[PDB]
């Protein structure tokens, strides 16, 4: 009977190890998923890095920047910088 | 804008490039404003520093994590904090946060 | 990592496309 | 002593933050006012 209880002890210990393995594998799979999010960010970095500065600024910033500048001019504010910065903070949350 | 964009070539995680760069530039404009309320300028400066560190997360996490899985507890001390930070930013407002 | 010298159509650059339109009207 | 210093410094910072937010709100509401005037001017201009 003692030997049978020893076998139960080791069986449950090894089932604990199987649980810990299943957790470790789930952790590793989530770790690979996270890494794939990181490699997505890597691809985005490569995409931006591809673009020489003139073109990168022109495409990404200038249309939005031009539009906001136009609206700031229509404001003729006491400070363009403050208005434009706030305007961008409001717009870009929607505007891409 | 010229200094901010050219030097940083910015992007922040999860955002579009456009979103990251525009928002960063607008903050940078506020932070250096010749007549912006200066304690508020330094507040934006602090946020900008955090944004920079968060962009640094991209490079750190990509360089440190290989495609092969590697021993979790032998990851560098900051590594897991930085990962947790990235993951949280996925579900945080970038404007305030 | 992948690398390109992306060819740009004038329509893609607002500045170039503006210059194009201005030149077009000037010629016309 | 430690608690008194911490309480004083945190209350000081919270008041500084409250003043900063008050200024931020005031500035923003002024720029909103300007934007409302921009609507008014442009709409009336277009109509007229």
């Amino acid at each position: 009977e003692r030997l049978a209880k020893e076998a139960a002890q080791t069986a449950e210990l090894e089932h604990k190890e199987a649980m810990e393995m299943a957790e470790k594998i789930a952790r590793w799979e989530e770790w690979n998923k996270r890494l794939e999010e990181v490699k997505r960010e890597e691809r985005e970095l490569l995409e931006v890095q591809s673009v020489p500065l003139r073109n990168y600024l022109m495409t990404y910033v200038m249309p939005t920047l031009m539009q906001g500048l136009n609206e700031c001019c229509k404001v003729r504010p006491e400070d363009p910088v403050d208005f434009l910065a706030e305007y961008l903070f409001k717009n870009n949350p929607e505007m891409q | 804008a010229m200094n901010a964009a050219g030097n940083l070539k910015p992007k922040l995680p999860f955002l579009s490039v456009r979103r990251s760069v525009l928002l960063y530039i607008a903050f940078h404009l506020k932070a250096f404003n010749p007549k912006g309320s200066e304690y508020s300028r330094k507040k934006y400066k602090k946020k900008l520093e955090q944004f920079v560190e968060r962009c640094e997360l991209i490079t750190y996490l990509s360089s440190k994590m290989t495609r092969k899985y590697k021993e979790p507890q032998f990851r560098a001390i900051d590594f897991d904090h930085k990962l947790q930070t990235f993951l949280s930013l996925k579900n945080i407002d970038p404007v305030t946060g | 990592p992948t690398f390109d010298k992306k060819p740009l159509v004038w329509g893609e650059d607002l500045e170039l496309y503006s210059k194009f339109l201005d030149r077009k009207e000037q010629l016309r």
